């Protein structure tokens, strides 16, 4: 055992494509529809949990992670590489900023950071690029709410709503119908199910629905952080 | 073993260019584009940002333009996360300057610095080069006003306008044509603000669409101030210009 | 076509040596199934000694792991003993560090996690296996928890793992379907092993013997293997009604 | 295709190609085979006279582990060494830190952790050997034989290399004729026999039958290399059978 | 310093005092000795403060880490696990004295952390320059399953001893209950001492101090 | 021999209504012989100021660290760091060099920007936070600052009475030190602006 | 750099005619504590060579597995580990000596005085001393820590040089080691009563003789 | 410290007081100084309190480890564990075990590792400060196969005297019985074993 990939997997071609990153993307389209919707008082991020079987229970499977407790993430793609970048981010969050300043990141330099992870596999030595985007949603003190999307290849890009995934061209486009600069956070949780009932063949309710918001405080500070119960989005899906 | 996947990245081509430099500088060539302009009273930053919906928060959008100390900016064109790898980095150089000289570095030694790191990926390491050109628009006592450019080859040059990114034959040639060594900044904003309008491959040229600075040295008591435009002023200086 | 050797992406955004990995997890042609009780965690898998020099008690694909984890596995032996020696050395150091015994699906997602490190990395290849992880969790009560080559997991009520999974699956989804409870609503394990056993001879459609089966029964403070002995005694539970 | 040209490419099918092909040089190689008995184990190994230069009785194929288990190999010889030098270590370290000394099944899996880890990377090649071993630890008797993969099972009777499908259905007469077992001497004679009736497949050159044993009763439960006259009583047995 | 904890019926009390001193003088009479771990888990700190601060913090975020992998609390176990391998591997050198007490899926625990990586489990203990004192008062007046208010008194009690026996201690009381209902962070819980009134105003008035230069910047 | 008194010296700082201050003696020294009478302790990086005593070396090291570190905080985070921030990385700093630490005694001060609460804190030389609200003391004189401190303070004060209290504080405890004295500065800050006044004091 | 905490004392030794004897007491003094009445400290390895060992016990042990595990190493591959390639007192002494200096040399040495006794293939007596510092030398007799003090004036007055080693037979050498055995026990306070002797012969070949013991006391001049 | 371990008939008992000092204070009086490493392998711990705990931990995750793979470890299997801990590292180690285990087919084993780090297989150990006055008792009324009951006594008594003599031991007196039944643990406080 060496470890010899101490070369590039990712290299430019003569048309100036990043191939890999490229073809990560591509695995990104394959995936699941999540999406992320920005209000004045809070951030919603919703996603399908596509059951892989009826025996499985999708409990366990949660696409939507807290990173702090003022941040959030979802996905689109590849599962795994999503679970170790949610580990990484968490980690990263307490080393590099909590354990020297005391408090938890804002939601753009824990994005950049995550975005900084997934470049260096999009250079490093003897690895393919992360096969996921993913959707941050965060609060913090002096930037408010914030909703940031980053893409395999490191680029990050913050947004007021957007999708990713499956049918992310078609929700886009739905989302710029519905979004203004006036929507109270129960307002874009109601989008946000409209948007995300379009992409979704099969069940539609809280057991075959993901979605959590960063908004008020639950209860030093309480967490943003809530994962919405399946109860609370059937509650929701009655009034849609 | 491994050597059968190895795509070598550090190596001449028999005209003796280096492959990878040379897509890398492709894939530059698609990057938004930027322009620097150095007048006698400051520098311009100008740059177009790419693809964006309605739906893109624009104010807290950051792709093209980084600080990287109280004194230097630079304006980026190619793979924004590789961009911000060599950001940190240079940021870094200039507050070990600091700390060793208590003094602010000198405008090229970054830069050189830079333009070095990027020379070590072409050089050996068997890693992809950076996909990255840099216009860094900054200010010291020794040169005052400087800009310069860096590609993924580490070659750097000094200018007193120029582009990167796309379309820069018909940028440079717009330039060169409507640049005095005597202009001032105001004129130097309308300039780059006209070459992005002409060089666009969008239909107009519009404040969401755009990334803007200024250096002056135009403060009070003779202090450099690097001001990142905000949406709002973008706007304002395109209807004052006349584009819009 | 290098992109069908390493574990990089293919231009539809696959990674072929995962897949080919997952095709090696059926080279056995054994078929685990796993369920749950009220108190226990069973977990059944045909064995098959083809030799008759072989010894066939050295012929085993379930693993006690710690003395409350136990896991079979679905591929060849020479992977399965790479993922089981791992999964006891990380239950080991799991306990010394952190004081308590490793839970089931902690285990689980640390064996996922170092399956993932394979999918991403070049000079590592998968293991063919797919990880069955069982245990009645002192917090969550019994527990299924699977890992497969492409790092991917998640907790089961009940599970199928082989060749013929998709057959043994519908027949245990349709049994809870009548029931409308997540597990076997038994109080001794004896009859959750009858269970098991009944719905695999339903599914695949063939008698068992003694020396046809392997089972592992996971209950409160202990994870155990049934010898032949213990597995008669339940063929016969199972013939005499 | 393309799959088999490098270690720790899964093909298609899911197969590691240069691993098969490992096997293809363990089949090319001399018969050695290992059998099982009442409380111990018998190895024994066909090694083909090339010339008459070859000095008898020297050039020694079966190792000693430790000093009760014994392992014998056909293919690659060299990569059989390599891989008894390490088992020792394993040996070694186990009985340092935990006193006694190593028991079989703990051995076989050392041994099959260590061949399993050369088809992992592209950077090493595939043992050249199928490795047939044994001995008697605490719990009895073990006879063990250990692949190219990394894969190994216990056996009642064992055989490699190219006399082995002559060798395999004569140990599965044994195994059929013996439910009750059989006694240590009596597998140093079948031992011998079995070598001989293999020999079938590398009759062109003759050769020159090797034999060891460890045994409860006959040896202490170490391993001993079968000399002198028991040696001569095997031969004897197995030249009458062939006849 | 005195730190003291307790295990009653319900759970755990833990207690400490407020006195923060370099060598003979205080620098803090009111300064926070008892710290969090986990929510269902907290660590009086005694010894080197330093020490104590950044230990505590340092299990603390390696917890939250675990616990947000694993889903579940944190057991004290752990806590316990983590601080004394740490402390162990240092000598001595990491002068953290620590009374950890917390609330698990398995009930109530104590310990008590030597800065060497010894751990005791315990009902009831004590540390710092007024362990003796206190623990006078649970010798004296322990016994297991209290009721809460009682354990409460107890610790209180316990802490107050140390207080005015011991210098190396003082200031107000600070208690922190812990069951599997709740989590009572009582800072200050007592005020056993009024701060001192002064009877003159020795403040200086306007123009009194002697100027040289003067600068103003505005920001 | 003992570092922290070899170059001697002093900082104090207190907190009053809507403001803080922060003071220190101006002298460096080799033990006995005076050598500068311009040696200022304190410093600042954007509105936060930070007093510190000690091995004149290490205070040198730690300013340009600090700095250094505020610069690049600045630039990453787009905001100057608030005094409860700072504060935490004054402590992480000086913990991480736990056994060789610098031999210094530090002091906050500051008003947090966004909240308008006057901050100051103080640390030991490994990074334990003294986090007081009425005055932390700092130097060779440090006992008797906080002889000082103790009967002149008072709670809310303005400004300009603030001044003269922790102006006698810092004269009448340096009179009292070999160590300290040779001049002194006072920093008087409010949330938007700063007044910096050198006091008259006897030069032995 | 350690301290000695378990410790044995002398080990005795000289050469006879026809080879060697060696012997030491069944003590592991724990300072003036007499703590351990079972401990061997002669080590025999093969059938040809005995290893004597004084100073720490812990030491001992873990020589005497490295002695152990040397008879090991030498069976593999080698058809001969039985015979003409079996382990010799001079290769085993070597092996020792080069580990006690390596050892002290690393300024963390084994904390033992050993002498190595046996007969080699050509019947040639085998008797060298080592120590904690990998001081070596040979002699007709040889003792360890006090018994060089007590036990090697009485043997010496036996073997006083070379030329006296073919006179001496096999029941002299072992009645003169026996002799200063119990000489040692009068007069060392850390020794006991209870010894190990071992005889290596070039045609009997190794005796091991157990639970020996000091007899024929004379205290009876005490009472008066 | 006052420790003990003792073999009978039906396999050994470990015995053990309960005082850990501070110099003249008693930081812990009811201290359980006989700590588990196996089902049926248990310890005696004297000298550093931290030192001890860091082994035994140590050891209980090899023999955790141990088992996994290869089964149930034998005492002496346990006794070489602790032992090459305490051999490797006796230049930062200050500690004294007893280790004690049953097996069915070795049945009651007692093996001692002092200060040095050697090993050393006996019937009865004993060990820590308060042992030294039990060596002249303990050598007179220790016999081979006694009784549980025989053995609780003499580990009763033997452990009471050093008590009486030894300021550093105290308490109560804990013990562990391990046989083929299982595991017992017994505790017997002051008023029972001083008027003895
Ligand atoms: C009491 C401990 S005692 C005397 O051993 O009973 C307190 C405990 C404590 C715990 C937490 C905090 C707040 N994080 C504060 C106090 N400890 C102290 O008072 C310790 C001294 O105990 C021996 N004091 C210090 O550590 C002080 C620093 C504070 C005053 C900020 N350090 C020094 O005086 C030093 C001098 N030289 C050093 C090196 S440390
Ligand atoms: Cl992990
Ligand atoms: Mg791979
Ligand atoms: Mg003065
Ligand atoms: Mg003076
Ligand atoms: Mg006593």
């Amino acid at each position: 055992m060496t470890d010899r990939y101490s070369f590039s997997l990712t290299t430019f071609s003569p048309s100036g494509k990043l191939g890999q990153i490229d073809y990560a993307l591509t695995a990104v389209k394959q995936g699941v529809t999540s999406l992320g919707i920005k209000a004045t008082n809070g951030v919603v991020i919703a996603t399908e949990k596509k059951s892989s079987s009826p025996l499985a229970m999708s409990e366990t499977l949660s696409k939507v992670s807290l990173l702090t407790p003022d941040i959030g993430a979802v996905y689109s793609g590849m599962g795994p590489d999503y679970r170790v970048l949610v580990d990484k981010s968490r980690k990263v969050a307490h080393t590099s900023y909590k354990r020297i300043y005391g408090e938890y990141p804002p939601t753009k330099l824990l994005v950049s950071e995550v975005a900084k992870i997934m470049q260096e596999a999009t250079q490093s030595g003897g690895v393919r690029p992360f096969g996921v985007s993913l959707l941050i949603a965060g609060h913090d003190e002096f930037n408010g709410f914030s909703l940031y999307q980053v893409d395999p290849s490191g680029s990050y890009f913050p947004w007021k709503a957007t999708a990713i995934g499956k049918g992310s061209v078609a929700a886009k486009t739905f989302l710029e119908k519905r979004w203004n600069d006036e929507l109270e956070l129960e307002d874009a949780i109601h989008i946000a199910l409209l948007t995300l009932k379009e992409s979704v063949e099969g069940e539609f309710n809280g057991d075959t629905i993901e979605l959590a918001i960063i908004g008020d405080e639950n209860p030093d500070k309480g967490p943003r952080f809530r994962k919405l119960t399946s109860q609370e989005i059937n509650d929701r899906l009655e009034a849609l | 073993g491994s050597r059968r996947y190895d795509s070598r990245t550090t190596i001449f081509s028999p005209e003796g260019r280096l492959y990878q430099v040379e897509y890398a500088l492709e894939s530059i060539s698609h990057a938004g584009t930027a322009i620097g302009i150095m007048a006698s009273d400051g520098i311009v930053l100008a740059a177009e940002r790419k693809v964006t919906s309605t739906l893109l928060e624009q104010d807290t959008s950051t792709e093209k333009l980084y600080k990287l100390n109280d004194k230097i900016a630079v304006a980026v064109a190619g793979l924004t996360a590789d961009a911000e790898i060599l950001i940190n980095t240079a940021r870094i150089h200039a507050q070990n300057y600091l700390k060793t000289y208590n003094e602010d570095i000198p405008v090229e030694i970054l830069v050189r610095r830079l333009s070095d790191i990027k020379q070590g990926y072409t050089q050996h390491g068997g890693l992809r080069p950076f996909g990255v050109s840099f216009i860094y628009a900054g200010y010291d006592d020794r040169y005052g006003y400087q800009l310069y450019t860096s590609n993924p080859s580490g070659n750097y040059t000094g200018w007193k306008a120029i582009s990167v990114g796309a379309n820069t034959s018909a940028a440079q040639t717009l330039l060169q044509m409507d640049y005095k060594d005597d202009m001032k900044v105001d004129d130097a904003i309308e300039l780059a603000l006209k070459t992005l309008s002409k060089t666009t491959d969008s239909s107009a040229l519009t404040y969401d669409r755009l990334e803007f600075a200024t250096i002056r040295k135009g403060a009070n008591d003779g202090e450099v101030y690097q001001k990142i435009f905000k949406p709002q002023e973008i706007k304002d200086i395109l209807v004052k210009t006349g584009i819009t | 076509g290098y992109d069908r050797h390493i574990t990089i992406f293919s231009p539809e955004g696959r990674l072929y040596q995962v897949e080919y990995a997952f095709k090696a997890t059926n080279q056995t042609n054994i078929n685990s199934l796993a369920v749950r009780g009220k108190d226990c965690t069973v977990v059944i898998s045909q064995k098959k000694v083809p030799d008759k020099l072989l010894d066939p008690t050295t012929v085993s694909y379930i693993f006690c792991i710690s003395r409350t984890i136990g896991m079979v596995v679905n591929g060849p032996i020479p992977d399965a003993r790479n993922a089981a020696l791992r999964a006891k050395a990380e239950a080991a150091e799991f306990r010394y560090k952190y004081g308590y015994d490793m839970p089931c699906d902690v285990l689980a997602k640390r064996m996922a996690n170092l399956s993932q490190i394979y999918t991403q990395r070049a000079y590592m290849r998968p293991l063919g296996v797919i990880l069955t992880f069982v245990s009645v969790d002192e917090e969550l009560g019994p527990s299924i928890y699977k890992t497969d080559p492409a790092g991917y997991y998640v907790g089961y009520k009940a599970t199928a793992t082989g060749p013929k999974q998709q057959e043994i699956t519908t027949n245990l989804e349709n049994h809870f379907k009548k029931s409308k409870i997540d597990h076997i609503n038994e109080e001794s394990w004896e009859k959750v092993v009858e269970f098991a056993i009944t719905h695999m001879i339903d599914a695949l459609g063939t008698e068992f013997s003694k020396n046809d089966l392997e089972v592992g029964v996971a209950t409160k403070d202990k994870f155990f293997t049934l010898s032949a002995e213990n597995i008669e005694e339940r063929l016969v539970a199972i013939a005499e009604q | 295709t393309g799959y088999d040209l490098s270690n720790s490419v899964f093909s298609p099918d899911g197969r590691n190609f240069q691993v098969e092909y490992a096997v293809k040089a363990v089949e090319n190689g001399t018969t050695s085979i290992g059998i099982k008995c009442n409380d111990g184990v018998v190895f024994a190994v066909e090694k083909l006279i090339t010339s008459k230069l070859l000095v008898p009785q020297k050039n020694v194929k079966i190792q000693v582990v430790d000093r009760h288990i014994g392992c014998v190999y056909s293919g690659l010889i060299p990569d059989g060494r390599h891989l008894v030098n390490r088992g020792r270590e394993e040996a070694a370290s186990f009985k340092k830190l935990y006193k006694t000394p190593i028991p079989i099944p703990a051995f076989a899996d050392r041994l099959g952790q260590y061949v399993q880890a050369h088809t992992l990377y592209n950077s090493v090649r595939p043992f050249g050997v199928s490795t047939i071993f044994g001995g008697v630890d605490k719990n009895g008797a073990h006879l063990y034989m250990l692949e190219p993969s990394g894969s190994y099972w216990g056996y009642k009777g064992a055989a490699t290399g190219k006399g082995r499908q002559s060798a395999k259905a004569e140990l599965e007469k044994l195994v059929d004729h013996h439910p009750e077992g059989l006694s240590a001497r009596e597998a140093v004679k079948q031992a011998a026999k079995i070598i001989y009736l293999a020999h079938e497949d590398n009759k062109e050159k003759d050769f020159e039958l090797e034999i060891s044993w460890c045994s409860l009763s006959e040896t202490n439960g170490l391993h001993k290399f079968v000399k002198g006259d028991l040696l001569q009583e095997a031969i004897d047995f197995a030249q009458k059978e062939i006849n | 310093t005195t730190i003291a904890g307790v295990v009653y019926k319900d759970g755990i009390v833990l207690g400490a005092d407020t006195r923060a001193t370099e060598g003979m003088v205080v620098a803090d009479k009111n300064c926070s000795k008892i710290h969090f771990i986990s929510p269902n888990i907290y660590c009086c700190g005694a010894g080197t403060a330093a020490d104590t601060d950044m230990t505590t913090q340092l299990i603390s975020s390696n917890l939250e880490l675990h616990s947000l992998s694993t889903g579940r609390l944190p057991r004290v176990v752990t806590a316990n696990r983590m601080l004394k391998q740490m402390l162990f591997r240092y000598q001595g050198y990491i002068g953290a004295a620590l009374v950890l007490g917390g609330v698990d899926v398995t009930g109530p625990h104590l310990y008590s952390i030597y800065p060497h990586g010894s751990t005791d489990k315990l009902p009831y203990v004590t540390m710092g320059s007024g362990s003796l004192a206190a623990m006078a008062v649970f010798e004296d007046k322990f016994r297991p399953d209290m009721e809460e208010e009682e354990a409460k008194n107890l610790v209180s009690e316990a802490i107050a001893a140390g207080i005015f026996n011991d210098l190396g201690s003082g200031g107000n009381i600070d208690l922190c209950v812990i069951s599997k209902n709740k989590l009572d962070f009582l800072r200050p819980y007592t005020v056993p001492n009024k701060k001192g009134t002064r009877l003159g105003r020795y403040r200086c008035e306007k123009g009194t101090t002697a100027v040289l230069t003067e600068k103003i910047t505005p920001l | 021999s003992d570092p922290s008194s070899i170059n001697g010296g002093i900082v104090v700082a207190m907190t009053g209504k809507d403001c803080v201050a922060i003071a220190c003696d101006l002298r460096l020294g080799s033990q006995s012989l005076g050598v500068s009478n311009k040696f200022e302790k304190i410093f600042h990086y954007g509105h936060v100021f930070l007093g510190i005593t000690g091995l004149a070396t290490d205070v040198t090291t730690l300013n340009e660290m600090f700095r250094y570190k505020t610069n690049l905080y600045k630039l990453k985070e787009e905001r100057a760091i608030e005094p409860e921030t700072f504060t935490q990385l004054v402590s992480s700093s000086l913990y991480e060099r736990r056994f060789g630490p610098y031999f210094v005694g530090p002091v906050v001060a500051g008003i947090n920007s966004k909240s308008g609460k006057p901050f100051i804190a103080g640390f030991d030389l490994i990074g334990c936070i003294d986090e007081a609200k009425d005055f932390i003391v700092s130097g060779t004189a440090s006992d008797q600052l906080f002889g000082m401190c103790e009967s002149l303070y008072e709670p809310n004060l303005e400004p300009e009475d603030l001044f003269e209290t922790i102006s006698q504080a810092l004269l009448n405890a340096a009179d009292r030190d070999a160590l300290s004295g040779w001049g002194a500065v006072v920093y008087i800050i409010k949330k938007d602006e700063v007044v910096k006044r050198y006091l008259k004091m006897r030069q032995d | 750099t350690q301290q000695p905490i378990v410790t044995g004392t002398s080990v005795i030794s000289m050469k006879y005619d026809n080879g060697v004897i060696i012997a030491a007491d069944n003590l592991g003094s724990y300072g003036s504590l007499l703590r351990f009445n079972g401990v061997e400290r002669l080590i025999p390895v093969g059938d040809n060579t005995v290893v004597g060992i004084s100073g720490d016990i812990s030491d001992m042990q873990h020589i005497e597995r490295l002695l152990k595990d040397l008879v090991t190493e030498n069976a593999y591959d080698n058809p001969l580990a039985d015979a003409e390639e079996a382990l010799e007192p001079s290769y085993i002494f070597e092996y020792l000596a080069t580990v006690m200096y390596q050892r002290r040399s690393k300024m963390n040495p084994l904390w033992n005085a050993i002498i190595v006794a046996g007969v080699q293939s050509n019947g040639d007596q085998f008797l060298r001393y080592v120590n904690l510092l990998g001081v070596t030398y040979s002699s007709p007799t040889l003792a360890t820590g006090f018994g060089a003090h007590m036990a090697n004036p009485l043997l010496r007055k036996v073997v006083d040089r070379e030329s006296d080693i073919p006179k001496t037979t096999v029941q002299v050498a072992e009645e003169a080691i026996v002799n200063a055995m119990r000489v040692l026990y009068y007069r060392d306070a850390r020794s006991s009563r209870n010894f190990s002797l071992a005889i290596i012969d070039k045609n009997t070949g190794l005796t091991f003789k157990k639970n020996l013991q000091v007899e024929n006391m004379k205290w009876d001049f005490a009472k008066d | 410290t006052s420790i003990m371990a003792v073999t009978f008939k039906d396999g050994v008992i470990l015995g053990a007081d309960s005082r850990t000092t501070t110099g003249a204070y008693i930081a812990n009086r009811v201290t359980d100084k006989l700590t588990r490493v196996h089902d049926k392998i248990w310890c005696c711990r004297s000298g550093s309190a931290a030192d001890t705990q860091a082994i035994a931990d140590i050891v209980q995750y090899h023999l955790e480890l141990y088992t996994s793979q290869y089964g149930t470890p034998s005492t002496e299997t346990a006794a070489s564990v602790f032992k090459e801990l305490c051999y490797e590292n006796k230049d930062n180690l200050t500690a004294g075990i007893i280790v004690a285990g049953y097996d069915d087919k070795n049945k009651g084993e007692v093996y001692t590792i002092p200060l040095g780090g050697s090993v050393h297989k006996l019937p009865y150990a004993i060990a820590g400060s308060g042992s030294t006055f039990i060596y002249g008792y303990c050598d007179k009324n220790f016999r081979e196969n006694m009784s549980k009951e025989e053995t609780v006594d003499f580990i009763k008594h033997s452990l009471s005297q050093a008590i009486k003599w030894d300021g550093s031991s105290g308490g109560v007196i804990r013990m562990v019985v391990l046989t083929a039944a299982g595991v017992e643990r017994l505790i017997f406080y002051p008023d029972e074993y001083e008027q003895l």
